[PDB]
C-alpha cells in the first residue's frame, strides 16, 4: 500500500489528535456563542489615524488606544445604512462569531461598543497589508509560497467547519499578512452557522461554487471550491473564471471548463481538479475522508501541519514594518468624518450588539 | 494569452461581495 506500518500509525495518530483538538475547540466556542461579550470600550478612548479599507460593510480605520498607545483596526458600521441594506442580521452575526472563535489565523476582536449612529468592532491591527496587494505587486506566488498560505486556510476551514460555520467569502482581499508573514482571516460578514444545507446567493463572484450560483442548495463544500479558486489565483496571478460583470463570471463558472498555466505542476493541477470539482460526490473536502483528502494530497506532501499551526515554519515573505501605526502596506482611501448624531438610531434593532 | 485576457476584461482590482 502507500504506507508502511510506521507511517500509517503516525498518520492515524495525527488524525485522532485533530479530533481531540476540535472537540475541545467546539466546547470553548459554544460557551462564548451562547453567552457573548459586549460593551468593552468607547469611542473617545481612541485616536482615529487613517482609513485602511472597506469590509463587507462599512469602513475599517487604524486607531490608537489613548491610554495604552496600542494600535487597532476598527470597523465602523453605520446603523441606518445597515438597516437600509438589509444587513442587520449579518452585522450582529459577524460580531457574535468574532467574539466566540479562537484560532491563530483568525483576527481577534479586542473591543466592541456602539453609539447613537454606529457600531464599532476594534480588532487586532495586521500591519503587513492584504494578500491582494502583495499578489498583484509580484504577479504570482511560486508553488511553495502559495502552499504556505493555502495550508493556513485548510487548517482554518477545518476549524471553522467543525463549528458548523461556513465562511463564504474567501479571497486575497480578505487575507491580511501579519508581522511574521502568516495569514489572518479578517471579515465574517457573510459567514453563517449552518447545520447542513443552505441557499443564500452571497460571496464574491469569482470565488462562488456553481451550486451557490444555481438554485440548488449547498453546504460547507463551497468553501473548499473557494480554496481551489484561491490556490489557482495565488499560483497563476489571476483566478480561473473571469469576465467584466458578475452575470458573465457566473456563466464561466457554471460552464466550468478549467485550464491551467503551463507552469503549474502536475500535483497542483490534480489538487485543483479535485477542488474545482462541480460534482459534489467527487469534490475534495466533501467525501468520506473529509479534510484528510486535502491534507494528504501529494501537493501538500512537504507540509508539516502541526508546525504551521504552531507558527514554527519560516514564512516566505516578511512585511516591512516601520514602527507602530505604519500604514505603508495599505492603499490610500478617501477620509470621511465619523458623524455621531444627537439622537439614537435603530436602537431596538441593535440591542444585542 | 489568458493573462492578457484577464487584464483586458477580467476584474483586476479589489472585488466586492454581491
Amino acid at each position: 500500500g502507500h504506507m508502511g506500518n510506521a507511517a500509517a500509525a503516525k498518520k492515524g495518530s495525527e488524525q485522532e489528535s485533530v479530533k481531540e483538538f476540535l472537540a475541545k475547540a467546539k466546547e470553548e466556542f459554544l460557551k462564548k456563542w451562547e453567552s457573548p461579550s459586549q460593551n468593552t470600550a468607547q469611542l473617545d478612548h481612541f485616536d482615529r489615524i487613517k482609513t485602511l479599507g472597506t469590509g463587507s460593510f462599512g469602513r475599517v480605520m487604524l486607531v490608537k488606544h489613548k491610554e495604552t498607545g496600542n494600535h487597532y483596526a476598527m470597523k465602523i458600521l453605520d446603523k441606518q445604512k445597515v438597516v437600509k441594506l438589509k444587513q442587520i442580521e449579518h452585522t450582529l452575526n459577524e460580531k457574535r462569531i468574532l467574539q466566540a472563535v479562537n484560532f491563530p489565523f483568525l483576527v481577534k476582536l479586542e473591543f466592541s461598543f456602539k453609539d447613537n449612529s454606529n457600531l464599532y468592532m476594534v480588532m487586532e491591527y495586521v500591519p503587513g497589508g492584504e494578500m491582494f496587494s502583495h499578489l498583484r505587486r509580484i504577479g504570482r506566488f511560486s508553488e511553495p509560497h502559495a502552499r504556505f498560505y493555502a495550508a493556513q486556510i485548510v487548517l482554518t476551514f477545518e476549524y471553522l467547519h467543525s463549528l458548523d460555520l461556513i465562511y463564504r467569502d474567501l479571497k486575497p482581499e480578505n487575507l491580511l499578512i501579519d508581522q511574521q508573514g502568516y495569514i489572518q482571516v479578517t471579515d465574517f460578514g457573510f459567514a453563517k452557522r449552518v447545520k447542513g444545507r443552505t441557499w443564500t446567493l452571497c460571496g464574491t463572484p469569482e470565488y462562488l461554487a456553481p451550486e451557490i450560483i444555481l438554485s440548488k442548495g449547498y453546504n460547507k463544500a463551497v468553501d473548499w471550491w473557494a480554496l481551489g479558486v484561491l490556490i489557482y489565483e495565488m499560483a497563476a496571478g489571476y483566478p480561473p473564471f473571469f469576465a467584466d460583470q458578475p452575470i458573465q463570471i457566473y456563466e464561466k463558472i457554471v460552464s466550468g471548463k478549467v485550464r491551467f498555466p503551463s507552469h503549474f505542476s502536475s500535483d497542483l493541477k490534480d489538487l485543483l481538479r479535485n477542488l474545482l470539482q462541480v460534482d459534489l460526490t467527487k469534490r475534495f473536502g466533501n467525501l468520506k475522508n473529509g479534510v484528510n483528502d486535502i491534507k494528504n494530497h501529494k501537493w501538500f506532501a512537504t507540509t508539516d501541519w502541526i508546525a504551521i499551526y504552531q507558527r514554527k515554519v519560516e514564512a516566505p515573505f516578511i512585511p516591512k514594518f516601520k514602527g507602530p501605526g505604519d500604514t505603508s502596506n495599505f492603499d490610500d482611501y478617501e477620509e470621511e468624518e465619523i458623524r455621531v448624531s444627537i439622537n439614537e438610531k435603530c436602537g431596538k434593532e441593535f440591542t444585542e450588539f | 494569452t489568458t493573462y492578457a485576457d484577464f487584464i483586458a476584461s477580467g476584474r483586476t482590482g479589489r472585488r466586492n461581495a454581491i
